[PDB]
RNA sequence: UUUCCGGUGGCCAUAGUGGAAGGGAAACACCCGGUCCCAUUCCGAACCCGGUCGUUAAGCCUUCCAACGCUGAUGGUACUGCACGAGGGAUCGUGUGGGAGAGUAAGACGCUGCCGGAAU
RNA sequence: GUCGCCUCCUAAAGGGUAACGGAGGCGCCCAAAGGUUCCCUCAGCCUGGUUGGUAAUCAGGUGGUGAGUGUAAGUGCACAAGGGGGCUUGACUGUGAGACUGACAGGUCGAGCAGGGACGAAAGUCGGGACUAGUGAUCUGACGGUGGCUUGUGGAUGCGCC
């Protein structure tokens, strides 16, 4: 479900965040040779989608919300850095190589960028 | 330091209880409460000099702690001897414990010297809850200096307070304590 | 007279590279820019010629 | 008169002559009207003089409707000259006028009385024109 | 906060005049406070002033004439 | 007399659409001609400094819609 | 497999705007702080960080309402390619093909793909 | 009165199309009003508030484009191409697959590549400006660079090339 329009009513973070994504999308799209690599970033959690926009399907994922990641003992931007690696591992198994980075209206700071830098580590063209 | 202001306290126990017992909320977080403060200066006789805005920024930072949000002009009208781009108010945003003793010390010191004081007008409600007043001189915040003023400036302090309706609104500001009349 | 064309000339080899325009009133000093001279092979500074 | 208080474009194309009325075939102000039974251009000085005439015979009773507005500006070459040299300068107000518009609208006056109003304002337009009623 | 861009800002004694002080702090220079009034210390919610009015044009008349 | 104050027109600039839907066209084929964005780059079309529309490959045009923009593709040739 | 829900797309109002009621298991969200990375043309409001206490009040989600908005035939009509005809003239009509816009009946309180969570 | 260029209508839903037809503009401007990156949303209306009034400045609600766009008009742009912050000079050098548009001279768009840079975490974008006017062939001469030629040889001088 993604209607063009940014739907009223939405909380005023919501709101700001939806126009940040929407900006950010304009020169982002995921290809089977550079796929997308969105962060989505809640209070709790970061939800790590690797999708190939032409199909609109994702190829690998990850989360803090796994079953070896909820017991691992660590900050929110060292859950981040896990999940970071644990993403790049996982498209160094489909054979990714490289994706293109959207940080999905969140600024590229913190725990975002560590996920990033992780996952550079781990064997990501980007 | 390392002490919640006593209005904060004072406002978190005895204005909970009361606006629960008096408004009935059906949830824990429809309380009304203070969100923040707001206080602007037109400063529009200043495109013809600008030492005035030196005072205007010493008397502000002093009245409220932090340095103002001075505004540009936003549109030359000619009418107004008002061309674009010259800064022509300010305005200090008080939000958190800072709000809270801004107002504490505005409501103990500065309104009650006021030139044979009658009190603050009760129906100056913006419609939502928000409550705004205008003081015609910058004098009585004892805080600052008294022989080195360059000239006569006032303001405008605004409440802006998460009430639906204007009169939980009232309640809260006259339950934080406000000198109230009962005339137009 | 108001808008001349003014030539960029590199730092180094006095080599006359690049010409433009300016306004003359509102840069009234000799400009200075960071250009590539084809001879210099990089990017130099190159001034207003005087 | 009826002339407008500014138009977009003083010197305009002529009106099309061409096709049955667009809009305005049904009475929808009075209880008796004139409708044009043929196309053309009616003038402002027209319009006048057939609002004269119906209001003259109405005398005090009823009110009338003028639905068509003359909005059209024509030029007028200047006098005498040759072909060329621009545009001439509005001269004429008119409105366009297809078969089947309503063009007046009487009310508040009997049938007889009505139809003699309506005939003396007919007599003035420069197209064919026929009294109308809502079915009686 | 930033170093070198705000007024001096410490601990301060201060006294109402009307047997109050505090311990409150505020923007003054190596000394101390002495205001006029407080808000406890001022006659308006204190109930000392009680203008109302003055507006008794029968009671002026029994007054001056009865 | 008097004279006319008109009479000054540009010259004709020719622009439109090019290429149609379906038309098989080479890497760097024009596509439309136009002023502003009326039709937007899509998949394998590029954008001009005046806003021309280009094919950035070979294959087939097509014109469509992506989210809410009028927007021409160039399909690759099967 | 299914149900519900959190993200991420596609169609871009049949989807919205408005109203009424209800729900939070994981998730979401407000929320609580600001020590730390970071920030406000002033303000930890926002951006950023540490938590997940409290709360479903709002966001979000489920259901109901055609109310405003949106979608919308069939038939007819305007117009029109080609072939003709009529009038003193503005202009009009027919044959043979194509055929709206408005309006009416009506639809509609969204459809759908991938990833994940909980239970099954 | 007009003469070159740009925008709209006439122009009959591709392009083109005339008249001393109907409207207007241009012969610039901007070292940022260019590049890149990030963030933001307006005009209008309503209500509350010192000077302050319809309209300076502040606060809450509403408002989707009616505001804005350096400059005419049209096509666009709210995903903003509109408003703002940071750093910058690509307002490059050698190129140009392939195309559009004119009788031609000519006008216009352009992928990809190298060098050397700007911004960004990257993806990437940048060969001036949201786009379309702001311009003048050739001859002749001038200035900077280069050093290909030089009437016997070496210079000089002159020419050539950019
Ligand atoms: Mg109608
Ligand atoms: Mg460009
Ligand atoms: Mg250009
Ligand atoms: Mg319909
Ligand atoms: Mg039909
Ligand atoms: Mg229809
Ligand atoms: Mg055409
Ligand atoms: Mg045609
Ligand atoms: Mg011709
Ligand atoms: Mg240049
Ligand atoms: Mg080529
Ligand atoms: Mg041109
Ligand atoms: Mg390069
Ligand atoms: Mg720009
Ligand atoms: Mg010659
Ligand atoms: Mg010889
Ligand atoms: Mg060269
Ligand atoms: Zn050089
Ligand atoms: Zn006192």
């Amino acid at each position: 479900a993604s209607t063009l329009t940014v739907r009223k009513s939405l909380s005023d973070r919501a709101k700001a965040r939806a126009r940040r994504q929407a900006r950010g999308r304009k020169k982002i799209f995921g290809t089977v040779e550079r796929p997308r690599m969105v962060v989505t970033r809640s209070s709790k959690h970061v939800f790590v989608q690797v999708i190939d926009d032409v199909a609109g399907n994702t190829l690998v994922s990850a989360s803090t919300m796994e079953a070896e990641l909820r017991e691992m003992s660590g900050d929110k931007t060292a859950k981040a850095a896990r999940v970071g690696t644990i993403i790049g591992e996982r498209a160094k198994a489909a054979g990714i190589t490289k994706v293109v980075f959207d940080k999905a209206g969140n600024q590229y700071h913190g725990r975002i960028a560590a996920l990033a830098d992780a996952a550079r580590e781990a064997g990501l063209d980007f | 330091a390392h002490e919640m202001p006593r209005l904060k306290k004072q406002y978190r126990e005895q204005i909970r209880a009361a606006m629960q017992e008096e408004f009935g909320y059906r949830n824990p977080m429809l309380i009304p409460g203070l969100e923040k403060i707001v206080v602007n200066m037109g400063v529009g006789d200043a495109a013809h000099d600008s030492k005035v805005m030196d005072g205007a920024i010493r008397d502000i930072t002093a009245i409220t702690g932090q340095k103002p949000q001075v505004t540009k002009a936003r549109k030359s009208i000619a009418q107004f001897k008002l061309r674009e781009g010259q800064p022509i108010g300010c305005h200090v945003t008080l939000r958190g414990d800072r709000m809270w003793e801004f107002a504490d010390r505005l409501l103990t010191l500065a309104l009650p010297r006021i030139r044979d004081f009658r009190g603050l007008n009760s129906n100056q409600f913006d419609g939502k809850g928000n409550y705004t007043f205008g003081l015609s001189e910058q004098v009585m915040f004892l805080e600052i200096d008294q022989d080195k003023i360059d000239r006569i400036r006032g303001m405008d302090i605004t409440f802006v307070t998460t009430a639906q309706t204007n009169e939980e609104g009232k309640a809260l500001l006259k339950h934080l304590g406000f000198p109230f009349k009962a005339k137009d | 007279d108001v808008r001349p064309k003014i030539t960029l000339a590199c730092t180094e080899c006095k080599e006359r590279n690049y010409i433009t325009k300016k306004n003359r009133r509102n840069n009234p000093d000799r400009m200075e820019m960071a250009k590539f001279c084809p001879r210099c092979r990089k990017h130099t500074a190159h001034r207003e010629t005087r | 008169m009826l002339i407008p208080r500014r138009v977009k474009y003083r010197k305009q194309h002529h009106p099309k002559r061409t096709g049955a009325a667009k809009g305005g075939t049904q009475l929808a102000f009075g209880d008796y009207g004139i409708q044009a039974t043929e196309g053309g251009y009616l003038t402002n000085r027209q319009i006048e003089a057939a609002r004269i005439a119906m209001t003259r015979y109405i005398k005090r009773g009823g009110k009338v409707w003028i639905n068509v507005y003359p909005d059209r500006p024509m030029t007028k070459h200047p006098a005498e000259s040759r072909m060329g040299s621009g545009k001439g300068t509005p001269e004429w107000w008119i409105a366009n006028i297809k078969p089947g518009r309503v063009l007046f609208e009487l009310s508040g006056v009997p049938e007889d009385v009505a139809r003699e109003a309506m005939r003396l304002a007919i007599h003035k337009l420069p197209m064919k024109a026929r009294f109308i009623s809502r079915e009686g | 906060m930033k170093q070198g861009i705000h007024p001096d800002y410490r601990e301060t004694t201060v006294v109402c005049t009307c047997g109050n002080t505090f311990t409150t702090r505020s923007t003054s220079q190596s000394g101390t406070l002495n205001a006029d009034v407080c808000s406890k210390c001022h006659p308006f919610y204190t109930g000392k002033q009680k203008i109302l009015d003055a507006g008794g044009r029968v009671a002026r008349f029994e007054r001056r004439y009865g | 007399a008097s004279s006319s104050r008109n009479g000054r027109d540009s010259n004709a600039q020719r622009l439109g659409v090019k290429r149609f839907g379906g038309q098989l066209v080479n890497a760097g084929e024009i596509i439309v001609r136009q002023r502003g964005t009326h039709f937007h780059p899509g998949d394998g079309v590029g954008r001009g400094g005046d806003d021309t529309l280009f094919a950035l490959r070979d294959g087939n045009v097509e014109f469509g819609t992506r989210r809410g923009r009028r927007v021409v593709n160039v399909t690759p040739v099967e």
